[PDB]
RNA sequence: GCGGAUUUAGCUCAGUUGGGAGAGCGCCAGACUGAAGAUCUGGAGGUCCUGUGUUCGAUCCACAGAAUUCGCACCA
RNA sequence: UCGCCUCCUAAAAGGUAACGGAGGCGCCCAAAGGUCCCCUCAGGCGGGACGGAAAUCCGCCGGAGAGCGCAAGGGUAGAAG
RNA sequence: GCUGACUGGGGCCUGUAGAGCACUGAUAGGGCUAGGGGGCCCACCAGCCUACCAAACCCUGUCAAACUCCGAAGGGUCCCA
RNA sequence: AAUCCCCCGUGCCCAUAGCGGCGUGGAACCACCCGUUCCCAUUCCGAACACGGAAGUGAAACGCGCCAGCGCCGAUGGUACUGGGCGGGCGACCGCCUGGGAGAGUAGGUCGGUGCGGGGGAU
């Protein structure tokens, strides 16, 4: 959305390639490169999602 | 009966700058007194005066206790003309609630005072009623 | 029933607390009931403004362990009057406070019917 | 390119809370009672509150929606008489 | 506050926690001495003495066993009644090895738990 | 009456974590001179406008209210 | 001065202008998120270290008045805490 | 095609006018009191007293649209007529 | 077995149950208790949570009973407000007619009442 190089930058994630992704907004704020959480590509179900973009 | 903005917001929480509540003196019996029966944003100053007026004419015994106090405020002219009214404040007063316990002249036997309040009376602003309380006056 | 009033150990507290890291270790060796309690304020009477700092240290010791101490250390103390105070409790040394315990005492902790401690039992 | 001061002049805007359905009316697993949105409905009726008593709305089906602390997170059931074998 | 709130210790409320539903406050009530458990199942329910360390004399097995059996038992007097799966009410304490005990009580009882 | 900005040590001036404050000029002691002055030596000195308020705390952040100086103001 | 959040104004459902009243927002927080486990505030009083406002600890008293990121209102410790 | 304004009844809502003080902010006579005073031993004394200012708690008293522990007048809505 | 005392878990009624003042009870009850290898457990001790058991004790939290000091509740008649209907002042406003009719203000009230079960105690 409102591209703010302020501590507010848009980002999303992938399912090891469960394929595509899903929607997230984030903050350099704390933890830089850091970004891991799990989901469910159209690919099967679940999977390791790394968020960086 | 329009009134003030927010007592912490337009003009709210003062000291209504005036001239306090008790002058005059003691006693157990005779209620000698002043009360009124008009309805109005009793005129701060006005009042204050009136009152201390009485004080003036007298000096001591005869409860010049005075049961009134101006606590809200009027407003008008300050800005562009007549249409959009920002807000200049003046006139701190109180709702004289159409009759009530105004100011007393309380004591055993001191008509000097009675007359005095009288004075304070003629004084005041809206006609007011001259009177006696629970027994009479002596 | 003298089988009441006449006492029984209930709370002894030993401590210290500089606006500041291990001195409390010294504590540790001395006893066995740690006491990491943050201290406060916001001004320079000792350069103590950082309103929020670990700096209050308090080795709580009631009964048992407090016995080890009442013993071991009661010797190094030297006053035995005055530093006696009212609510039946007292204190001295580089940070010591003890609390007598007449039998009404305990009522006071109750969340319920917390009798305001009758100044006649304590 | 800016705004001013010493001129409070600032209207406000709309809302629309309510006691939608009111107590004891044709019940219908629907927005039960409201004064607090992200509600977490509950069972049949409610009656706990910062005043005492309690509310019975003679109408029940699955459940309704509440008002964060206002009204009353129902739970003290009341499927109402009109809930016996057909 | 409110009665229970100016007081404390309680959380009768997480009691409510379960109150929502799931069948019955198979409630373990404990006072070391013994334990005694009842069944509060929603709808201004009631009970049925399913387990108590006195409905069959306070043995001398102390906790461990005591709870084991009284539990199994309650579970059974109960199924007799005709329940099925009940719901665990930690009358109090952090499911203390004791509660633990009553608990397997329903467990083995068959009392689904 | 409207706007913009300003009120700090005697004077002219500076600071946007706000975090805990001078710049040059004036003023007392020390010299250098027979003297004083210009000149090297030290120093002393501040409600950061009145009152509020948000604040851990802000004169540096906000809200009224004083004086500052500036703009303003037509149509027939 | 133009959008949104709260309060009053709305005469007691709900809802009305006004260049009427005051005041906040165009953020955030990867953990104030999920859930399981435990804690029960401010504040006052009394008593002691570095402490003489204003902590730290200990012992009482307590329709919760503290508290919740940020504004008001609602809430409400059974807790959102 | 009796379903409608309305009237009778019965729930179940609002919570201005009123009124009040424990929530809050006022506020006045006043008393307890400690902060400033203030006069006295000159006075680091932190010891003394007391007629001016006060906070706070109390008794007497008061006001509030953005206060309300209180609470109508009435309007609302489902249904029964 | 399915009658009353009693305690125990315990439920509805959001102080006519709270405060506090004295008192009573342990056989039975309960707590307090004893002790701490192992369960589990304190950001620190098993004070709380804890496991395992007498003796000790009712002190302490606890249950009925007495006390109105606070506290809570709370009427009659009673006033203001008012639904509605019509009259008097240029007046802010005054009044009357017809149902409604708070608080506060003295009575006076209360120191729970009541659910189910479990233990006993009444051959």
């Amino acid at each position: 959305a409102k591209d703010g190089p302020r501590i507010i930058v848009k980002m999303e994630s992938s399912a090891g390639t469960g394929f595509y992704y899903t929607t997230t907004k984030n903050r350099r704020n704390t933890q830089a490169k850091l970004e891991l959480k799990k989901y469910d590509p159209v690919a099967k179900k679940h999977v390791v999602f790394r968020e960086k973009k | 009966s329009i009134k003030p903005t927010r007592r912490e917001y337009i003009s709210g929480i003062p000291g209504k700058g005036i001239a306090q509540f008790k002058m005059g003196n003691n006693t157990y019996p005779a209620q000698v007194e002043n009360v009124v029966e008009k309805p109005v944003q009793i005129r701060h100053n006005a009042l204050e005066a009136a009152r201390n007026a009485a004080n003036r004419f007298v000096q001591n015994s005869g409860k010049f206790r005075i049961r009134k106090f101006p606590f809200h405020v009027i407003r008008e002219q300050d800005g562009d003309g007549m249409r959009a009214p920002f807000g200049k404040s003046v006139g701190t007063a109180a709702r004289s609630h159409g009759a009530n316990h105004d100011f007393i002249a309380w004591v055993n036997p001191d008509p000097a005072v009675e007359f005095a309040w009288r004075r304070a009376y003629m004084k005041v602003t809206p006609t007011v009623n001259i009177d006696s309380s629970p027994a009479g006056n002596a | 029933f003298h089988e009441m009033r006449e006492p029984r150990i209930e709370k002894v507290v030993v401590h210290m607390g500089i606006g500041h890291a291990n001195a409390e270790d010294i504590l540790g060796e001395i006893t066995g009931q740690m006491p990491v309690r943050t201290k406060a304020k916001r001004t320079v009477g000792e350069f103590d403004i950082r309103e929020g700092d670990p700096i209050g240290a308090k080795v709580t010791l009631r009964d048992e362990m407090a016995e080890e101490f009442l013993q071991t250390a009661l010797p190094l103390a030297e006053l035995a009057t005055s530093q006696f105070d009212d609510t039946g409790n007292f204190s001295f040394g580089l940070d010591v406070t003890v609390n007598l315990v007449r039998p009404g005492y305990r009522v006071a902790k109750r969340d319920k019917a917390s009798r305001s401690i009758p100044t006649k039992h304590r | 390119a800016h705004k001013k001061g010493v001129g409070s002049s600032k209207n406000g805007r709309d809302s629309n809370p309510k006691y939608l359905g009111v107590k004891k009316f044709g019940g219908e697993v629907v927005k039960a009672g409201n004064i607090l949105v992200r509600q977490r409905g509950t069972k049949f009726k409610a009656g706990q509150g910062v005043g005492m008593g309690r509310d019975h709305t003679l109408f029940a089906l699955s459940d309704g929606k509440v008002v964060f602390i206002n009204k009353g997170k129902g739970a003290r059931f009341i499927s109402i008489e009109a809930a016996q074998t057909e | 506050p409110m009665r229970r709130r100016r007081e404390a210790r309680t959380d009768y409320h997480q009691r409510l926690r379960l109150l929502k539903s799931g069948k019955p406050r198979l409630v373990a009530r404990k006072s070391n001495k013994h334990v005694r458990a009842q069944l509060v199942t929603p709808n201004g329910d009631d009970t049925l003495a399913s387990a108590h360390s006195s409905d069959l004399a306070e043995y001398g097995w102390e906790p461990t066993g005591s709870a084991y059996l009284t539990g199994l038992l309650a579970g059974l007097r109960a199924q007799e009644a005709g329940v099925e799966e009940a719901v665990l009410d930690i009358g109090l304490n952090s499911p203390t090895p004791k509660v633990f005990a009553i608990q397997e009580g329903a467990i083995d009882a068959g009392l689904d738990i």
